[PDB]
């Protein structure tokens, strides 16, 4: 349900 | 406009958060046909991630609403049409990035580092296309994403150290592709776990600067595994 | 698209953080000539505040960089050229709003509540134009802002209770105009203090929903006063 | 230098 980490990442 | 001038404008656009302008500047630098420098390569990657990211985030929010509106037929219909408009913008951005990779970045890449970086970028953008892909079209697009990630994976294992950030970053993204796209929790966990452990063996050979860089990504791998394993 | 369909789209765009779409949706509904509802009036305000806000923020970042580049004439020259491009976008947005206010909203406003709202909005957009105005044009734009604010201020004092969010919000902004634009801090402080003191006296007369709304703004008046007083 | 508050406020 939650967002797993990927690169590049946003600022945000 | 001088390639050098466009890069200074791209850095300006990044500061002002005008990612639309940043991507246009980096697209122009790429179109000049020369191979990108590491700094130019990082600017192009950040630019398009922010541009594509806005639409991925918008797509997720509209999809949420479209689902939760089981109590209204017209509102749900409105959400679907808006999601489709957002999906069209997302496909154009991804196609524009994939066009740059095939026409100039992947062919002119001389070092393995850039080859893996561009191949990983190709996998990433096909993965984004796969998320909003039509039901028949999805299987072909998913295979294109996998093939690009797989080639990048094969080159990184042969030509790069386990601690290299691009190699580490590719493993994190590729493991995520298995999890959310191919729905393969086992392969996704094993891919991330292997990448992490191989990095752990060579931590002693790293300088202070490459240390922040490597351990940052290794933590992101550990965070994903924790999410998946617990 | 139906005017009711446009409003729903604006609500979607708001959640999806696609403010260009939001503003376009509301600009079309205003163009229909039908008097805007409270809900619709706030959608239009939020839409354009977020649209103009991105440029205001960018203008500040680029201006700060321009001051910091007391070094390369070319870099600072590039920042100045970029700032001008941002200023041009800001003027187009402002004019777009001010045009909607003169042609369809201010003339068609029957109740004072709405006249004050639109006049405050007119004061806000002239204020934004005055921040990036040419030195010769400055005064003319600065006087246009004041006039609209003062007209809204006179109507609100005569026709609206001191606890009204629109009257409280007008005072907040007018006060900011005095401080940031006219560089007159004593006037800004009294304006905002008077507006807070008058609202404080009538708090016992509010309902639960009215109380949450007015107090939120009154706190903003207090936050500015503390910042100005300390 | 810093702020002050005006309405409407931007969505962060």
């Amino acid at each position: 349900t939650i967002v797993p980490a990927t690169l590049p990442q946003l600022t945000p | 406009m001088d390639k050098n001038e466009l890069v200074q404008k791209a850095k300006l656009a990044e500061q002002a958060e005008r990612y639309d302008d940043m991507a246009a500047c980096m697209k122009s630098v790429t179109e000049q046909g020369a191979e990108l420098s590491n700094e130019e390569r990082n600017l192009l990657s950040v630019a398009y991630k922010n541009v594509v990211g806005a639409r991925r985030s918008s797509w997720r929010v509209v999809s949420s609403i479209e689902q939760k509106t089981e109590g209204a037929e017209k509102k749900q219909q409105m959400a679907r049409e808006y999601r489709e408009k957002i999906e069209t913008e997302l496909r154009d951005i991804c196609n524009d990035v994939l066009s740059l990779l095939e026409k100039f970045l992947i062919p002119n890449a001389s070092q393995a580092e850039s080859k893996v970086f561009y191949l990983k970028m190709k996998g990433d953008y096909y993965r984004y296309l796969a998320e909003v892909a039509a039901g028949d079209d999805k299987k072909g697009i998913v295979d294109q994403s996998q093939q690009a990630y797989q080639e990048a994976f094969e080159i990184s294992k042969k030509e790069m150290q386990p601690t290299h950030p691009i190699r580490l970053g590719l493993a994190l993204n590729f493991s995520v592709f298995y999890y959310e796209i191919l729905n393969s929790p086992e392969k996704a966990c094993s891919l991330a776990k292997t990448a992490f452990d191989e990095a752990i063996a060579e931590l002693d050979t790293l300088s202070e600067e490459s240390y922040k860089d490597s351990t940052l990504i290794m933590q992101l791998l550990r965070d994903n595994l924790t999410l998946w394993t617990s």
